[PDB]
């Protein structure tokens, strides 16, 4: 078999997507609150966290099909998914060799020591490297990478979702584009699809992990106001 | 609510 | 006549607190989202006076008694005064010969053109930067602008205040170590006191002013988002 | 509400 035009047509409008809303350059950093090496690199992440967030509602709105949903079932799937998208997102620049995220230079070089003093202890810190490492091994394909993080946004199992049917068909259509890209133009990935599907598994234990620990945060004022309006709007639980 | 999630989801 | 025990010590306890909460080396600020020089500006002055509130909340908090209030009377003070009371503390700043709030460098360095982006008309920057020069023109004293700005903050007359006679208590006080002041320890100012109080009126129209705009802003998510959640609490109109 | 004011006005 191989890949139809519907189904190529679906990756090429992924692939340009997430090029239109994933700077490599990673220029935008010096606009955020300044990284200091007590919660001292919660500022600057979370200004990365709420430009992560503004991407990846720019990468949604460019899916297929999720611009037809209803704004509730948008809004339920972004809340839901937003911080998993992120942790995806965030593995195109996770490193090995010094194992953190480098984005552009030294001074945005987060190390699992800086990573900590953001509020986060390492009972999230911990699966959260361990998911970026088991994924950056896959050595996927920006295809099989951009079309994980659609699959992952339009999962219809998400606390909110009013159509689960609509979102139900999307989906699949993007788990086949993926099950079949990996059969035809990817060599040696026959256990591939199995170990991704098992990524999407792994994020909704982080998931969960952070929730509880954001939940903590947002509850103390004096680092609330650390937030974003963004941040708080997105993971806050307002139904 | 959702003031923000609304206007940048919006075209 | 002359000032009595209690008197100076009401001068030393507000100095001292202005001290204490107004660093002279401007060092905080590159913590500050970086200024930009279409609201440019937001980010950086909208984290200069989320900065800016904090202070003027520790300030109050050693008047005293502020402390003694209503945490009700405290916050209906603050929300309602403390915009002027950041205009007043931030003359200590404003420099004749550039025109300009000069904050320790270059960058730092607000002129009439950078105030612009972000988010206000000149309807407001006009009558403000006049309000900076007419003030500044009077060359007070240290005991004389840490008054005026304890006095400004200690008005009963605000939407909210319940116990607006305790409030009118502690003000007429602090309105006397003033006039007392000016009179034995300040000469040549014998016309000053007037022109002080008449200060306070002209904020309460850069009040009104920057409310009209700032709500205008406030509706627009697009750049509400720049703001702090500090400032949006305390501009915000919750009741 | 003033979730914020309350905790930076409390000691
Ligand atoms: C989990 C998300 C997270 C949330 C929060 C808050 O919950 C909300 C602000 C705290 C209250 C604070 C810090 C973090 C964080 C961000 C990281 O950024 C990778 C970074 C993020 C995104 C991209 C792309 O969008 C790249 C580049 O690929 C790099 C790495 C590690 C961490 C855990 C400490
Ligand atoms: C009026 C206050 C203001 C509000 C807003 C918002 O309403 C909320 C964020 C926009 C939505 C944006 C910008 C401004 C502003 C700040 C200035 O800072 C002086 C600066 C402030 C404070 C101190 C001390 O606290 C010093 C040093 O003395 C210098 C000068 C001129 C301006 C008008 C454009």
């Amino acid at each position: 078999h191989m890949l139809s035009d519907e189904q190529m047509q679906i990756i090429n409008s992924l692939v340009e997507a997430h090029h239109k809303t994933y700077d490599d350059s990673y220029s935008d950093f010096v606009r955020f609150r300044p990284p200091v090496r007590r919660l001292s690199m919660l500022p600057h992440l979370a200004d990365l966290v709420s430009y992560s967030i503004q991407k990846v509602i720019g990468f949604a709105k460019m899916i297929p099909g999720f611009r037809d949903l209803t704004a509730e079932d948008q809004i339920a799937l972004l809340k839901s998914s937003a911080i998993e998208i992120i942790m995806l997102r965030s593995n195109q620049s996770f490193s090995l060799e010094d194992m953190s995220w480098s984005c552009g230079g030294p001074d945005f070089k987060y190390c699992i020591n800086d990573v900590t003093k953001a509020g986060h202890t390492l009972e999230l810190l911990e699966p959260l490297v361990k998911f970026q490492v088991g994924l950056k091994k896959l050595k996927l394909h920006e295809e099989e990478h951009v079309l994980l993080m659609a699959i992952c946004l339009l999962s219809p199992d998400r606390p909110g979702v009013q159509d689960h049917v609509r979102i139900e068909a999307l989906q699949d259509r993007l788990c086949d584009v993926l099950q079949a890209y990996i059969r035809i133009q990817h060599p040696g990935g026959r256990l591939l699809y199995a170990k991704m599907i098992q990524k999407l598994a792994d994020l909704r234990s982080l998931n969960e992990e952070h929730s509880k620990q954001y939940r903590s945060l947002s509850f103390q004022p004096e680092h609330s106001m650390q937030l974003t309006p963004l941040v708080l709007e997105v993971f806050g639980s307002e139904v | 609510r959702h003031k923000i999630l609304h206007r940048l989801l919006q075209e």
